RNA sequence: AAGAACCUUACCAGGUCUUGACAUCCUCUGACAAUCCUAGAGAUAGGACGUCCCCUUCGGGGGCAGAGUGACAGGUGGUGCAUGGUUGUCGUCAGCUCGUGUCGUGAGAUGUUGGGUUAAGUCCCGCAACGAGCGCAACCCUUGAUCUUAGUUGCCAGCAUUCAGUUGGGCACUCUAAGGUGACUGCCGGUGACAAACCGGAGGAAGGUGGGGAUGACGUCAAAUCAUCAUGCCCCUUAUGACCUGGGCUACACACGUGCUACAAUGGACAGAACAAAGGGCAGCGAAACCGCGAGGUUAAGCCAAUCCCACAAAUCUGUUCUCAGUUCGGAUCGCAGUCUGCAACUCGACUGCGUGAAGCUGGAAUCGCUAGUAAUCGCGGAUCAGCAUGCCGCGGUGAAUACGU
């Protein structure tokens, strides 16, 4: 019985660390710290669909990251909610963080944020096949080498096994260099908590040297 | 898989001897070969100064006495089989040689195994015993149904 | 003998950010005076400590994660004092640990 | 070893241990002699009526066991034994077997 | 009994030789790791989300 | 300052060696201490002297074995790898037919690390049969 | 305890001096279980936590370093 | 379960509280709380001692605490046949499918079958199919060969130096982690339907996926988990919730399961000598010195650690001796006597002393793991962790036999 973590599995490889920090004689207070701020993003995008957080430590300071999908709608109004969050943040953990901000265009080349945000916009009473068509139609035809995306488990009741992995496309999923961007979200509609999971290969990198 | 063969040891400590160096190399039990080479020059020395006579003659006449020629090989069509006539190869017949001396020469029971299964070696020196009469006894097994099962195989 | 040779010895969570980040550590040493050593390399040590890789049973099959840190050093040789104040000035990586230790 | 039985969710009740146990007891009724059969069973109707038998006869040099499901919970004791009729004959028979011939 | 069991773990222990360890994301008890201050399952996907430098695994 | 003689570090099993051989006469006792004197006896000394008795069988020239690691035949087959290779750089024509006696390749043979749930990593679980 | 020292109950050491202080106090409960019996406080009655309820244990001239809660009885036997 | 004396802990007995141990919200007062005393085994209840803001121009803002006050909070309750997530095995076994096309009224098939060859649906060649997906492989890490960079705490040739690489000195060797290089059927002789592959050899540290790890295909088992966590429903709520003391999880006619230590001379006891690798160490490791047979105690240099400590490796080699026997073997049980840990070692920590010396003389039918640095065997370190390893995970030492063949 296999399964893997592609985003583990490929991570330190070829992928990146997503937590970069020093230590440490304390890294307790980086893991719980990290945690924290991790859950501080994830409370305040209910609606930003930030992609990605990573944050740094910067002897006194965090260098929180935070990428996000849409710049202004978590950079704030010019200033105003990033500052806000952001002091708020400093207040929050004890470190004055200057969170900067990303903008991550292409939304089938970020998994979490299009595989997370197609389960919710399966949410609303959208069907299986068409939230799972429909997201392989938008970020399957946004571009990338192969998306494939599946809501596995309880979807229409009774019987719960229900594992429609309906995608295309090459997939590196024991290419052990190819680097494919593959985390899945939980939504949890009326039904029972019926998640997705879905990772879009986008494309390897050639290794070289000089 | 095919027939995926083994290597042999170096010339022995006293003196150049490589039979006897896979006779040093069953010498030992448990992996420490300190103890097995100890016993083993233990019954050069006390079988090649006692019983005055040289050593490559003696172990060449006790294991040339010993290396049999016949064995059993087991077969049948299911219940009541006929324990067929399969002779020894020729490591078959050294490796069969150093089992029956070896673990009759060193379950005897005197002092020591080690100068007992000097003892033990020395008896099998008389062409019987313990190790020749175990070569008699395969050796008398076989060719006791050498009439029935011998065209099978 | 010599002097107490000022040189910071770098630390760092993977490999990359204590060899280029040791290069540009030797970018501080090329001013400042002279004498910037090389790449003393440290013993590379890690750690492998494994936990149970099921929920409640598969006892056996287990799961090893490991992560190991270790980084260069580099001790300089002549002394500018002015080039030693001014190692403050440390930009470089977002993952490191720098400690002047002379 | 014989005989050892238990179940979840219901009692370890003697009209059910001997009811087990006699019917268990025609297998060695009719083999030569074994020490052995553990057993397990429990289930009931809070779903879909069942009741899941599983017992275990690992004596004669390689294991045998049976499974069935029903709701009537005594009536499935007599399907796994009947189920370990053919896994205890054809454990005898398959082997003793005399098509043995040579050069006729 | 996660919050008492959890938040009485949190308070302040009876004797010096009363304070055990407790589970970090999830409070279980049973093997959280004191080097990594996570348990097990903590360790595990919090580990591989991405949570200090790392990875894990397999050499040796 | 001496001669030209062997100076060969090679490993085997965790003992590397370093045998430095000058111009001499036989004498084999390295790092202060004897062939009989660093582990004795054990007619396996023959077969740490071999590949020495071997590059024509043999100098014999001194021998000085700095060999840390390992256990006896780590020390010991360390010392007859690091000879046997420096004893190549010795005589330079004697990797001729000491390249085909074997006396090479450092074989390496260490301990394999058992797997999660392996016994040694090569004994196996357990069985419950019946 | 190694040396220094036999460790009192406290509160059955409160217990002891007053009640072995005078007047030979009657066997009542005694909900500690650490410390044994001790020099000043025999005779009395340790009616001690059995699990359940008490038990009265004497305070005997046997028993002199032996444990206050070993005289009483853990787990209900016996027994098959 | 990578640690049950209390905590753990859910379970038992007893004493308690009911918007409650944890959180949000309305109002409301207050800065909160702490520190001792009593009674209690304790939770608690009473006192006395005590507290009594950072910002406005009074209306504040702001957590903190208390109260009412219901919205609430809780469940390690039930449902793994409501579930998510996760994990076993079938199994590293090599398969498992689709787009297009054709056949066949259809389900289906064809590809994927045939010929070889491989570990492989691996590769090649025919073929009514042509293509692709996951799998295989490789890419990743480690492992034996070197180059180059770079020499400090590591290495010490080449010099002086001692008890001590310790110390002026040195960066040759070893070693340290970065970049590379090196092995890919590369080359030669063939075999083979030329192709595929296969037999043999050189050379090299290494030869036909070098050794090992990570990596586990769709599917099966309504397999495991509502108790790591989250979650649909049902049910409880002045108790299935919460707090505390003691107990239990360790009981014991009996059967198993996995391991340890033995039954012994290749052994047992001693004396001396020699060989590792790996990891941890600041709420820590603990040097030396003395004390204690002893386990350990005392103080204390040093080490935030390639420097210092844990640390001494043990099996092994050289002599004395036991001599075949339930013993000068083996070791339980159990008694007295000490140490260390802790709130406390009686249920229930280990270690040491003296004594005691069960049963065992290689274990039935049957059953197991094992292809070389392997089996087997001798020791070391570490996660949990105050204490608690014969387990678990790694580390090195001694060093085998056999594979006739299906």
């Amino acid at each position: 019985g296999q399964k893997v973590n592609p985003v583990g599995l490929r991570i330190g490889v070829i992928r990146d660390w997503e937590s970069k920090w020093y230590a440490g004689k304390d890294y307790a207070d980086f893991l719980h710290e990290d945690l924290k701020i991790r859950e501080y993003i994830s409370k305040r995008l209910s609606d930003a669909s930030v992609s990605k957080v990573e944050i740094e430590r910067a002897a006194n300071r965090v260098n929180i990251t935070i990428h996000t999908a849409k710049p202004g709608m978590v950079i704030g109004k010019g200033g105003s909610e990033v500052e806000a969050l952001r002091k708020a943040l400093n207040s929050l953990t004890g470190k004055r963080v200057h969170i900067n901000i990303l903008e991550i265009k292409r939304a089938d080349l970020d998994a979490q944020l299009v595989a997370d945000n197609i389960a919710r916009q399966l949410e609303n009473r959208v069907s299986f096949r068409r939230a799972q068509k429909q997201q392989i139609q938008r970020t399957m035809r946004a571009g990338a080498q192969g998306v494939k995306t599946m809501v596995s488990g309880r979807l229409g009741g009774a019987d719960i096994a229900r594992s429609e992995y309906y995608s295309e496309g090459t997939v590196p999923l024991h290419t052990l260099r190819a680097d494919i961007d593959y985390a899945t979200s939980e939504a949890d509609t009326t039904y029972g908590k019926l998640g997705v999971k879905v990772w879009i290969y986008r494309g390897e990198v050639l290794p070289t040297k000089k | 898989k095919g027939p995926v063969a083994k290597r042999d040891v170096l010339p022995d400590p006293i003196y150049n001897s490589k039979l006897v160096s896979r006779l040093i190399n069953k010498m030992m039990i448990d992996g420490k070969k300190g103890k097995s080479q100890t016993i083993l020059y233990k019954s050069f020395d006390i079988i090649k100064e006692r019983t005055g006579n040289d050593a490559m003659e003696v172990f060449e006449q006790a294991l040339k006495n010993i290396m049999p020629v016949l064995e059993v090989k087991a077969r049948r069509v299911g219940g009541a089989n006929y324990q067929v006539p399969v002779e020894v190869r020729p490591e078959r017949r050294t490796t069969l040689g150093l089992r029956w001396l070896v673990n009759y020469a060193r379950l005897r029971g005197e002092k020591t195994m080690e100068e007992r299964l000097a003892n033990e070696i020395l008896d099998a020196a008389n062409n019987t015993g313990a190790a020749v009469k175990k070569r008699e006894d395969t050796h008398k097994m076989a060719e006791a149904n050498k009439a029935f099962a011998h065209y099978r195989w | 003998m010599a002097k107490q040779k000022i040189r910071i010895r770098l630390k760092a969570y993977d490999h990359r950010i204590l060899d280029q980040s040791a290069e540009k550590i030797v970018e501080t040493a090329k001013r400042s005076g002279a004498s910037v050593s090389g790449p003393i390399p440290l013993p590379t040590e890690k750690s492998v400590y494994t936990i149970l890789r099921a929920v409640h049973k598969y006892k056996d099959s287990r799961e090893q994660f490991e992560m190991r840190t270790h980084k260069r050093l580099i001790d300089i040789v002549n002394p500018t004092p002015q080039t030693v104040d001014a190692l403050m000035r440390l930009d470089l990586p977002s993952g490191v640990d720098i400690e002047i230790k002379l | 070893m014989n005989y050892n039985i238990r179940g979840e969710n219901i009692e370890v009740t003697p009209a059910l241990k001997d009811h087990v146990e006699r019917k268990i007891g025609k297998l060695e009724r009719y083999f030569d002699h074994s020490v052995d059969a553990d057993v397990n069973v429990n289930l009931k109707f809070y779903n879909d009526k069942e009741s899941k038998v599983e017992v275990t006869i690992p004596m004669t040099d390689l294991a045998l066991r049976s499974e069935v499901h029903n709701e009537d919970m005594y009536n499935a004791i007599d399907l796994a034994t009947n189920k370990l009729e053919r896994q205890i004959r054809k454990h005898k028979t398959k082997v003793n077997r005399k098509f043995r011939e040579q050069e006729s | 009994a996660k919050k008492s069991m959890i938040a009485k773990q949190q308070r302040t222990p009876k004797f010096k030789v009363q304070e055990y360890t407790r589970c970090e994301r999830c409070g279980r008890p049973h093997s959280v790791i004191r080097k990594f201050k996570l348990c097990r399952i903590c360790f595990r996907e919090l580990a591989y989300k991405g949570q200090i430098p790392g990875v894990k695994k397999a050499s040796w | 300052m001496a001669q030209v003689q062997y100076y060969g570090t090679g490993r085997r099993k965790s003992s590397v060696a370093r045998v430095r051989l000058v111009p001499g006469e036989g004498r084999i006792v390295v790092n202060n201490r004897e062939i009989s004197e660093h582990i004795p006896s054990a007619a396996l000394i023959e077969d740490i002297k071999q590949p020495l008795t071997l590059t024509e069988t043999a100098g014999t020239y001194d021998v000085l074995v700095n060999v840390h690691g390992g256990g006896l035949s780590g020390q010991a087959g360390a010392i007859r790898h690091g000879i046997a290779r420096a004893l190549l750089e010795a005589d330079p024509e004697y990797r001729t037919t000491l390249k085909r006696a074997g006396l090479l390749t450092r074989d390496a043979r260490m301990k394999e690390r058992k797997k999660y749930g392996l016994k040694g990593a090569r004994r196996a679980p357990q069985f419950s049969k019946r | 305890s190694l040396k220094k020292g036999p460790f009192v109950d406290g509160h059955l050491m409160t217990k002891i001096e007053k009640l072995n202080e005078t007047d030979k106090k009657q066997v009542v409960k005694t909900w500690s279980r650490r410390s044994t019996i001790f020099p000043q406080f025999i005779g009395h009655t340790i009616a001690v936590y059995d699990g359940r309820k008490h038990v009265p244990v004497f305070i005997s001239e046997d028993m002199v370093g032996h444990k206050l809660g070993e005289f009483a009885p853990t787990r209900t036997y016996k027994g098959h």
